[PDB]
RNA sequence: AGUGUGGAGAUCGAAGAUGAUUAGAAACCAUUGUAGUCCACACUGCAAACGAUGACACCCAUGAAUUGGGGAUAUCUUGAAUAUCCUCAGCACGUACGCGAAAGCUUUGAGGUUACAGUCUCAGGGGGGAGUACG
RNA sequence: UGCUGUUGCUGUUAAAGGGUUCGUAGUUGAACUGUGGGCUGUGCAGG
């Protein structure tokens, strides 16, 4: 049973927040993973384990082995999240990484290569994400090319909802902890790029907590 | 020494836009710099700008709105036939939906879309988006 | 922020509160200055110290008071003081405006450790000196919380949004400015009136 | 400064934007040209002539009053230096350096500076030969 | 791996080329004068008890007239400075602390 | 300290060895010539 | 509380700048009246009337006992 | 405002806040971007229902230039007087 | 860093020609020393006559007698 | 450092001598000492010859300093110096973007680069063999 | 295989800036000669 501990969790439980778009718009952090389970419909948040590998810390008698788990979450329709957690046992790491992945969900802007008919199918502009030595570059592609990418970025992009994209990589891509995060940062950056379609000014609106301050007072 | 006035000006503009300034001083100026600025202005990427006369190569103060992501010069000014526009857009522009390659042509300095409409080639000056 | 939509000067400085600013030494500026506070300084005096012009000081005080008054729930505004000379002024401001408060050492994780109890999620933060209240300001920058600060001349203005140039060290100056902020905020509400001078006496606003 | 060394000094004149002579300057252009020629006839190069006119006679710029630069006036009157002024001064410096090095054969720093001065002399002589301000076969003799 | 931004010496990249060495006060090792550890020592000639005994026997020295001191500028090589504990290895964060006056 | 692990002996003495080797080879060939 | 305009700077900012760092460069020097002669403020060529001024590294020093008036432009 | 098909549908997932000071899009994970509500004052000192809200991008906060930007905003919006 | 001039083609051509020799594979492909030293003379296979059967000990940490022939 | 020819030859000191230490000690330590160390003239052209960071040019945040020259307007000696501010040029220091595998760098870039183009130039392409062999 | 790199590499510590200058082919090289004007209609032009 979920008993919220933050104001945003209380507003989500009270149903006065109906989408993740409202949280994204005001840049509010998500501290309880149940918010994402609530705001995304049943059976529409796909998860997957991306990589599990051991890490060792040397000790005066041998070494201590823990496990790092990387989890991807997404609705295949413009929302993606990456979680990475360490645990003494594999199952603990997997569960914690699923929760962390749900916590780190982000919007992905999708666009068109040429003519704008149908749903957006590709990224709206060239983007690059870097983590360590690994950099992943996403290039818009026409319809029908699919995801021309290595398997790990391919899986992440599939969970993000991108159908056609050219991809280039550099650095030590076998460092998969860095590759996953580099792809995530490339995707997260699609909504920060100012396009002529976003030149028109916006009316600033009050935050959910501002408008439901009295409700959260009780 | 300074070898390209246009490259210097466009690097200055890109630095000022990257650091969030609203005005930038350009020095020295030339006719080609003014035409490039006017091409950027025609598409709304910069605001109003003023040419200061010093009886020398002048100075320009450009008013920057937040629309300009990056502008830069292409050196050397490569030849571009009418069939090379797609290649340059693929190579140097963020997408086919926006952004411009600026060219100098015998019909004058213009962006790539207007040049393709006039069916003229020329030398590539730079880009902005 | 004395300008209003109607053009009235109801919120301008009445010269009946200015001599209080001059009286409690609210302009002496620690002989040190920062780039962000170059604007609020009028000049350098004898003995090598800076003075804060009172026009901009009062304008920012009005802006902060109006921002505080825009909050429907006074408990949504937390006011903090790591320095000991602000604790009593903090208590008095809170007990007269309804704002939350906390003095002394700031416990890290207060605004970010959700599951720890004593974890609070204020909407606005008011601090007495951004240098000494640095930890609260650092925590606020992780949770979308704007910061109002009483800033001296050498104030690091990193995550402060409304800086009030003042004297951050004198007991009398801190008490005077907090009393002024409380009075102005209560005047923006209907609780007191402009014509009648406030009954509250400011000597007990000082610490110990 | 920049040529031959790490000097990056910026000191120089800043000519005024308003080019018209001051109203209190009541010397006619022909008299200024006469002054320039008289100074040249007393063995003064254009730099020194301009400096005397600026210091003692209130003539900030000869070109702004007469419309002509000082070396142009000297050329029109047959008074221009046989070899250009800057080249003359560089050759004089090189000659003095060589005279000093005749006795001081271990002043290696002066030998270095002499190499720099002679390279400068050759680059300038090349320029002046190209613009026909020097004869062909003009030779710098050490 | 560069341990120090100054490379253990007071000689910035474009300040000067060569600084003439000096002999270590202790071992004689030649050390660039900028790099060496320099201390100026003002030392009493006798300790307090010897000073009292000598002042008791002196018409010159007493409460009115101080006894002379020793003055020495001592420059050490790094090994001798460390060994005599005039300077010690410090934690990485504390290595940047510089004292300009005697304390 | 002040250096990383060499492949064999101290490089300056290895260079001195190769120097003595070259001098000996030069002497040998000047003998045969 | 006023944003500076690069095209129209304040006199306080422009007064501080080096003569070639100004928005439009220009001289620091002037002419002065000291018969009455005209002397450059930065004369170095031993101006005479008796010497009227002494050359230095910057502005020449006018000799004591003679009156000096700065000229326009 | 945003992307559209040829059919006229708005296909952007959401329209992010564009800061009035920096003219940059506020990201979902900015977490230092803030919104400040500055109250409107009537003929007298009493506060009415309506309020003015302004957004500051998080990087502007991180660089210590947020107070300056809010000053210029309140000068532009008529909230705060430019001079005496 | 590299030269960029519009008429600087000769410098780039000479530079690439010189530096192509540093690639070990390219150098082996464009020289005769490997083909000369190669017992097969550049062929994929070669016929030979068995001289003797020999046993070659495997390298550490393995331990075996690898059966070979001298041909 | 080394080479040649003259000179010098106090000090220190490769070679060497003697005494210790040691299992041995051709070492470290002690006492010495040749060549050298110094000068003129002529060679040699190698250094962790280092900022292990090529040269020229542009932009670039903050505070306290420092060297030289200028500009404007409190103290001390009798012009010099000092004070406040500004300025050009120089060697740097502390705490912003941004960058980097990190250590770190940061108007003194290693920043302004996959959003990859100011100019010229040198070098590198797994470790050894080897800066060896041959010319 | 962006491990030959024009597109498109690396050179503080991983391989790699020449000890420092001078300098000839070579490469590269600052501005400037230049807003065409009137007339009617038409356009979320704008102050
Ligand atoms: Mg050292
Ligand atoms: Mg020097
Ligand atoms: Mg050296
Ligand atoms: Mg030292
Ligand atoms: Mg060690
Ligand atoms: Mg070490
Ligand atoms: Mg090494
Ligand atoms: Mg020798
Ligand atoms: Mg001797
Ligand atoms: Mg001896
Ligand atoms: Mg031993
Ligand atoms: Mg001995
Ligand atoms: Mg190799
Ligand atoms: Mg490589
Ligand atoms: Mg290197
Ligand atoms: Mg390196
Ligand atoms: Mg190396
Ligand atoms: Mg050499
Ligand atoms: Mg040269
Ligand atoms: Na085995
Ligand atoms: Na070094």
């Amino acid at each position: 049973e979920w008993v919220p501990c933050t104001k945003l969790g209380r507003l989500v439980k009270a149903q006065k927040v109906t989408s993740l778009e409202e949280i994204f718009l005001f840049s509010m952090p998500i501290k309880e993973h149940q918010i994402v389970d609530t705001l995304i419909a049943e059976g529409q948040l796909h998860d997957e384990m991306m990589k599990i590998y051991p890490v060792q810390k040397a000790t005066s008698a041998g070494q201590r082995t823990r496990f790092k788990a990387f989890n991807v979450v997404g609705d295949c329709d413009g929302h993606i999240g990456i979680g990475a957690r360490v645990g003494k046992e594999v199952s603990l790491a997997i569960r914690a990484s699923m929760i962390a992945a749900k916590l780190n969900i982000v919007p992905v802007r999708r666009g068109y290569w040429g003519n704008k008919i149908g749903e957006p199918h590709t990224i709206p502009m060239k983007v690059t994400g870097k983590c360590g030595s690994v950099a992943v570059r996403l290039v818009p592609a026409p319809r029908g090319t699919g995801i021309v990418a290595a398997p790990v970025p391919k899986k992440i992009l599939e969970f993000a909802g991108v159908e056609d994209v050219y991809t280039s990589s550099r650095g030590k891509t076998r460092t998969h902890g860095n590759l996953i995060m580099a792809t995530f940062y490339a995707l997260r950056k699609t909504y920060g790029f100012l396009t002529p379609d976003l030149w028109a000014d916006t009316e600033p609106s009050r935050d959910p907590t501002d408008e439901h301050a009295e409700l959260l007072a009780e | 020494t300074m070898m390209s006035v246009l490259a210097n000006a466009l690097r200055t503009i890109a630095s000022a836009e990257r650091r969030g300034k609203r005005q930038v001083l350009i020095r020295p100026s030339s006719k080609v710099v003014v035409k490039f600025l006017q091409v950027m202005q025609k598409h709304g990427y910069i605001g109003e700008f003023e040419i200061i006369d010093d009886h020398r190569a002048g100075k320009i103060v450009v008013n920057l709105n937040g629309r300009l992501n990056k502008c830069g010069a292409i050196c050397p000014r490569f030849d571009c036939a009418t069939t090379d526009y797609e290649k340059w857009m693929k190579n140097i522009l963020p997408s086919r939906q926006f952004g411009f390659v600026v060219l100098t042509t015998s019909l004058g300095i213009m962006d790539h879309e207007e040049a393709r409409s006039r069916n003229t080639g020329g030398k590539v000056l730079g880009f902005f988006y | 922020m004395s300008a209003v939509e109607s053009g009235s000067k109801v919120l301008r400085m009445k010269e009946s509160d200015a001599q209080k600013l001059l009286a409690m030494r609210c302009h002496i500026g620690t002989r040190n200055q920062s780039s962000a506070m170059k604007k609020y300084i009028y000049g350098r005096t004898a003995e090598g110290s800076h003075i804060i012009d009172v026009h901009m000081m009062w304008e920012k005080l009005i802006l902060a008071a109006r921002v505080i008054a825009a909050v429907e729930n006074p408990k949504d505004v937390c006011v903090c003081s790591s320095r000991l000379y602000g604790t009593r002024a903090i208590y008095k401001f809170s007990q007269h405006v309804g704002t939350s408060f906390h003095g002394g050492r700031f416990i890290p994780g207060t605004f970010t450790n959700q599951i720890q109890k004593k974890f609070v999620q204020p909407r606005v933060l008011v601090v007495t000196d951004p240098r000494t209240d640095h930890q609260a300001i650092r925590e606020a920058s992780l949770v979308n919380i704007p910061v109002i600060a009483l800033c001296d001349t050498d104030a690091p203005l990193e995550y402060v949004d409304i800086a009030i140039p003042c004297n951050n060290r004198g007991i009398k100056s801190i008490g005077m400015m907090y009393w002024l902020l409380a009075r102005e905020v209560l005047r923006l509400r209907g609780t007191i009136v402009r014509s009648v001078p406030w009954e509250e006496k400011v000597d007990l606003f000082f610490y110990r | 400064v920049r040529m031959h060394g790490n000097g990056r000094g910026k000191a120089s004149s800043a000519l005024p934007y308003r080019r018209t002579p001051p109203a209190w300057l009541k010397i006619a252009s022909r008299n200024v040209v006469k002054m320039v020629c008289k100074s040249s006839r007393k063995g003064m190069m254009p730099s020194q002539i301009g400096m005397e006119l600026r210091d003692s006679m209130g003539i900030a710029q000869v070109k702004n009053v007469t419309g002509r630069k000082i070396l142009r006036i000297l050329k029109h009157n047959g008074l221009a230096p046989e070899i250009p002024e800057d080249l003359y001064f560089l050759v004089k410096r090189a000659t003095q350096m060589r005279k000093h090095l005749e006795r001081h054969t271990t002043d290696r720093d002066t030998k270095y500076r002499l190499i720099l001065v002679e390279s400068r002399i050759h680059r300038l002589a090349r320029y002046y030969k190209r613009v026909k301000q020097l004869p062909p076969t003009w030779k710098y003799e050490s | 791996t560069t341990k120090r931004r100054n490379h253990g010496r007071s000689k910035p990249a474009h300040s000067r080329g060569r600084v003439k060495p000096i002999h270590c006060f202790n071992c004689g090792r030649l050390t660039p004068k900028d790099k060496a550890v320099g201390r100026f020592v003002v030392r009493r000639m006798l300790d307090a008890a010897s000073a009292r005994d000598v002042a008791e026997a002196s018409p010159v020295y007493g409460a009115n007239f101080p006894m002379p001191r020793l003055y020495m500028k001592q420059r050490f090589c790094i090994a001798c400075a460390i060994h005599s504990r005039t300077v010690r290895a410090r934690p990485v964060g504390n290595r940047k602390i510089r004292y300009t006056k005697k304390v | 300290g002040t250096v990383s692990r060499p492949r064999g002996m101290r490089p300056k003495w290895h260079k001195k060895r190769i120097k003595r080797l070259k001098l000996r080879r030069r002497r040998m060939r000047q003998r045969s010539k | 509380f006023f944003d500076a305009d690069l095209s129209y700077p304040t006199v306080r900012t422009e007064r501080m700048k080096h003569k070639r760092r100004r928005l439009v460069q220009g001289p620091n020097s002037y002419f002065m009246d000291v018969q009455v002669t005209v002397v450059y403020s930065h004369a170095t060529t031993s101006v005479e009337c008796k010497k009227l001024c002494r050359p230095t590294g910057g502005k020449a020093l006018l000799v004591e006992g003679c009156g000096y008036r700065r000229k326009p432009d | 405002i945003g992307m559209f098909n040829e059919e006229g549908e708005n296909v952007d997932l959401y329209i992010p806040r564009k800061c009035h000071a920096t003219t940059t899009l506020i990201e979902a994970h900015d977490h230092a971007a803030v919104q400040i509500s500055i109250a409107n004052v009537g003929p007298n000192g009493v506060i009415n229902g309506t309020t003015t809200t302004l957004c500051i991008a998080g990087y502007l906060r991180s660089q210590g230039e947020s107070d300056h930007a809010i000053n210029h905003i309140t000068i532009d919006r008529g909230i705060m007087r430019i001079k005496t | 860093t590299k030269t960029n001039g519009q008429n600087a083609a000769r410098k780039l051509v000479r530079l690439r020609c010189r530096n192509r020799w540093a690639d070990k594979g390219w150098k082996r492909a464009h020289t005769f020393s490997a083909r000369k030293a190669n017992p097969f003379g550049g062929s994929s296979h070669a016929k030979g006559i068995v001289l003797e059967k020999i046993g070659v000990g495997a390298k550490q940490p393995n331990s075996a007698i690898r059966k070979c022939v001298r041909v």
